[PDB]
């Protein structure tokens, strides 16, 4: 590819990235994020530390 | 890209409307444009050129002129 500044879009250059997830088998790796909170002080609450 | 106007320079550059396809894509027009019917008119004339060669831009490289 000659690639110039002044090239039409098209036959600019684009660079790209391509995620391939494979599975296989584990007991457990990586998950989502889990949510959180104030806790409080003196006064019945349910909690999940 | 494109010269609309003869440049804010006092610039040496041929003034004649034309329209070119340079390649990869890259069209430009070049004309020193002034507030006139005329150069209104000509101005769809020279995007009819362009028009017509952004068109046929997915052919060889050989085919690419007009059929005649």
């Amino acid at each position: 590819y000659g690639f110039q500044p002044t090239n039409g879009v098209g036959y600019q250059p684009y660079r790209v990235v391509v995620l391939s997830f494979e599975l296989l088998h584990a007991p457990a790796t990586v998950c989502g994020p889990k949510k959180s909170t104030n806790l409080v002080k003196n006064k019945c609450v349910n909690f999940n530390f | 890209n494109s010269m609309l106007t003869d440049p804010g320079n006092v610039q040496k550059a041929v003034c004649h409307p034309t329209a070119w396809d340079l390649g990869k894509g890259d069209f430009r027009i070049l004309m020193c444009t002034k507030v006139t019917m005329d150069d209104f008119l000509t101005a769809h004339h020279e995007m009819g050129h362009i028009q017509y060669d952004m068109a046929y831009a997915a052919q060889p490289f050989l085919l690419r002129n007009g059929a005649n």
